[PDB]
DNA sequence: AGACAAAACG
RNA sequence: GAGAAUGUCGGGGAGCCGAGGUUGUGAAUUGCUUUCAAAAAUUUUGAAAAGCAAUUCACAAUAAGGAUUAUUCCGUUGUGAAAACAUUCAAGGCGGGGCAACUCGCCUU
DNA sequence: CGTTTTGTCTCGGCTCCCCGACATTCTC
């Protein structure tokens, strides 16, 4: 029995029947997290597909965007392993 | 049907009567709104202020002019520097023109308007140069 | 507390070695992570490539490399031209200059640093020109 | 708002921002009076 | 069996 | 401690093949829902269409993609900025093997 | 929004190179 489920699958390919496959992210492939910052100081986060990292690899440009599509600036990119320092609640980390 | 950009030689033959021909044509060309980038804008202040020592006032009033009514600015991508690294290594242009031609397949432009470029030269797949004034 | 930007002097100077207190005070300035307009990113390019030579790759690569690391690009604004020439008829400065004011203000930068520009004059009581090397 | 336009017009600036906050371009703006013409269904009038 | 990716549940 | 020979137990890499499963196209049969669209007493019966399927068969794809016309292939491995590599890599000569293509050895730089 | 819960391609044959650990004999 075909059981479904809702959620946001990406098709397989393009060309062919290709295109009416859906496929789910594999393990451990979720390997860029793009921070952005607004002009007033908020921050958005993203998480970028494996197949547009390819692209943009691809292209010769960097994994994340360095741009949302509001324009915030990219603040930076973390991966698995990535080391960040959390600075205290009073502390102002601008330039430190 | 085809995203059409143009550079700055265009604007010129516009702007130059000497060439009756070729200034029609440059103006026929931009009857149709054509798409430009903001570096061919900048490019074009430069000449017009040196080589035709244009007033400042009227050289910016004339931009604006054209930005509001005839044509469109594209707006610059963050993007291009990288990508015109990746077109150098399989592009030897120069460097202006690389970043013109960057800019102009960031935005999705199909054809692009020039002379000085290797006419009917295609760039990456995406964008085919189309000499129109021959 | 200040949005600090600057000029293509103050790169320039650190990219020249002849001074060696001009360019220390220029890098002095880039520890900062100071603003920076992408007219002056092309400027910095054009002076690179006429006056120093340098290749093409070498300047594309140090460009990214300064983008990415030490300074922040300041995204053109649509409104540049309008500004700069309701700014033109208040100023009196090369149209470059007054473009690079234009952009720097649009983007709330409340400190402009640079050299050719008559230091301490304040434009449009919204940024201080400040001159650093003295 | 009027406000805005007050602003924009002292500035030296258009009374309506040429671009929005997603980045979208300014097509137009439209004021009281204004006249538009509205195309058929089937028409494509994009460069008409 | 393990641990990620995302649905599912409040 | 090193080497040579002989056994046992394990580990690694590469290669020639096989059977399903999934998704999609078409068909045979039977269903659920909705709408039309009639007949009948809000309800019941019938045709058509669309959505979702089931059972069975033929076929297409099976990491997105990129080569090539050899009975050839590269695409989940490692190093690290050179987007460059490793994982094929000389020349002869003297032979064995075949239906031959092709395969296995010996000799000297 | 913050949190926990859930689901995640699977099975067959055969060959030919390499390496190491352990035993036996002997030599240097
Ligand atoms: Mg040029
Ligand atoms: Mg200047």
């Amino acid at each position: 029995v075909r059981v479904f489920e809702l959620g946001s699958k990406f098709q397989v390919g393009q060309t062919g029947n290709k295109k009416g496959k859906y496929v789910e992210a594999a393990k451990g492939t979720n390997l860029f997290f793009a921070v952005y910052e607004d002009e007033k100081g908020k921050r958005s986060y993203e998480t970028i597909p494996l197949n547009e990292v390819i692209e943009r690899q691809k292209q010769g440009l960097t994994s994340v965007p360095l741009e949302n599509e509001k324009g915030s600036r990219l603040l930076f990119d973390l991966s698995p392993n990535d080391l960040v320092y959390v600075p205290e609640i009073d502390e102002n980390i601008d330039s430190n | 049907l085809d995203k059409i950009a143009i550079d700055t030689n265009i604007l010129l033959y516009a702007y130059d009567n000497r060439d009756l021909d070729k200034q029609d044509r440059a103006v026929e060309i931009l009857l149709k709104k054509p798409f430009v980038t903001q570096l061919v804008v900048f490019e074009f202040i430069k000449v017009l202020e040196r080589r035709f020592k244009m007033d400042k006032k009227e050289i910016t009033k004339l931009t604006i002019k054209l930005l509001k009514e005839v044509i469109i600015p594209l707006s610059l991508h963050r993007d291009i520097y990288n990508y015109s690294q990746f077109l150098l290594q399989r592009y030897n242009f120069g460097l202006s023109d690389i970043l013109v031609l960057s800019d102009s397949i960031l935005n999705n432009c199909t054809i692009l308007l020039s002379e000085d470029m290797c006419n009917g030269m295609i760039v990456d797949k995406k964008l085919k140069i189309v000499n129109p004034f021959l």
